[PDB]
């Protein structure tokens, strides 16, 4: 099994991470109604591309660590950046054992103002931006997010960023083979991460240039 | 008395005599006093005095990380065994989570490390007591470890030889510490410490270490060089 693509963007006050709700087995769309967005602790969320077993094990291993640490000792729960750091160190440690965690993850989180959005590969590479995307979203979706960021660097609004998230999800549906039209958007604001109900983006297949006579190679 | 031959033997009165002896090792070390403020923690340790021309110098105060620190009392040959472990663990934590280990988690680590050594035959309890001083998200923390393995979150404490007088002084001013500022904290700590020295000996830069750790202040030790800001003007006014 293997997930699809993930995209994520920071707006004025929070983060948005969108992902399709589908698990494929090679070319076969196996399960179209499973949730791929997990959320860790009470401030952060994660979503992985590629093999599902590895993401399922790694997210479980980093969700056991958060709750135990907070329950055993009287300490504050880990900030987004620190649970992401632990995620990255564990992925790198699994890679040194030739036991790779073959999934590119996108990690979002918000804690009282300091909003955090990072991404980690499976070889151990980690980065942070104002827009992340894995799978094929790094090629198709990411350029659109980058232009929508730079056309107004002051900071997008929540609706003005949800718009472009829909506009990139549409193209990802058009141009990615192993994808379906039923996505989910996890929105992380100061209160905390909140996953939305599945929704569908509308499409357009009625260009005149697609008519039977024109596309014909007689 | 034949019920103190081992650390794994209970006296008919449910007492561990090896640990009650190890407590006497702390009760005979050099005196140290810790005072916790609202945003700063101040440790003040009384080192050994020079014999009229010659200066013996031994490290009692340690830095464990940017925000932690510890003043030991008792057998130093155990204090180093514990400081190596605490440094190793605060590094293993800062490597994973890239942030300073919280005090409420480090005190428990010290407690477990102690307890692991009071339950087997081929072991012995650390005859050393610690004064942990830290600062994290929740503010300043001052602990104190004993050989038995306990850990006590204190507001102000003192341990070592003739530290009972230091505690008798501290148990009058410990209600106003949340308001006295840094200089006032170090003055309270020094006045409490000088109340444990011998009769004809007074505090001076030669026989006092002052460690400080607070909100915007990493753990800084203070020896002879810059102790004079807190030490050169100081009188034990009764």
């Amino acid at each position: 099994a293997s997930g699809g693509s993930v995209i994520a963007i920071k707006y004025k006050g929070g983060v948005l991470m969108a992902a399709d709700t589908l698990l494929s087995y090679g070319s076969l769309a196996k399960w179209p109604n499973i949730p791929r967005i997990r959320l860790l602790g009470s401030h952060s969320a994660v979503c992985a591309t590629g093999s599902y077993a590895d993401f399922q094990m790694m997210a479980k291993q980093v969700e056991d660590n958060i709750e135990r640490q907070k329950m055993y000792h009287n300490v504050d729960e880990l900030s987004p950046s620190e649970v992401f750091s632990y995620l990255h160190r564990s992925i790198y440690q699994k890679r040194c054992d030739f036991d790779p965690c073959l999934c590119q993850m996108v990690f979002i989180g918000v804690r009282d103002g300091e909003t955090f959005l990072a991404g980690v590969d499976d070889v151990g590479t980690r980065w942070e931006d104002d827009c992340i995307a894995t799978g094929y979203g790094a090629y198709i979706a990411l350029p659109l997010l980058r232009q929508a960021l730079e056309k107004n660097p002051d900071g997008l609004s929540r609706g003005e960023a949800m718009r472009i998230l829909t506009d990139c999800l549409r193209v990802l549906f058009y141009r990615e083979c192993r994808a379906i039209n039923k996505f989910q958007v996890a929105d992380a604001a100061s209160d905390g991460v909140r996953i939305s109900e599945p929704f569908d983006v509308e499409t357009h297949w009625e260009y005149e240039g697609y008519c039977f006579e024109k596309t014909a190679i007689i | 008395n034949e019920y103190d031959s081992d650390i794994t033997t209970w006296s008919p009165t449910g007492r561990l005599f090896q640990i009650e002896y190890a407590n006497e090792a702390v009760n005979n070390g050099s005196a140290t006093v810790g005072v916790k403020g609202k945003n700063f923690v101040v440790l003040a340790a009384l080192k050994r005095s020079p014999v009229a021309e010659l200066s013996s110098y031994q490290e009692k105060v340690f830095e464990i990380d940017e925000h932690v620190g510890m003043s030991i009392s008792g057998l130093v040959a155990d204090g180093r065994v514990l400081a190596r472990y605490l440094r190793t663990e605060c590094m293993n934590y800062r490597y994973m989570y890239s942030n300073g280990m919280p005090m409420n988690q480090m005190a428990d680590m010290i407690g477990e490390k102690h307890q692991r050594h009071i339950q087997c035959s081929g072991k012995r309890p650390f005859g050393v007591g610690l004064l942990l001083a830290g600062y994290d998200r929740q503010g300043p923390h001052l602990y104190q470890t004993v050989p038995s393995g306990d850990v006590y979150d204190y507001k102000a404490t003192a341990m070592g030889v003739r530290s009972q007088a230091s505690r008798t002084y501290l148990e009058r001013h410990f209600e106003h510490f949340s308001d006295c500022t840094l200089d006032e904290l170090v003055t309270h700590a020094l006045k409490a410490l000088a109340s444990a020295t011998s009769e004809g000996i007074e505090l001076n830069v030669k026989n006092t270490t002052i460690a400080i750790v607070g909100k915007d202040t990493p753990f800084t030790i203070f020896e002879e060089e810059s102790a004079r800001k807190y030490l050169d003007g100081f009188k034990m006014r009764p």
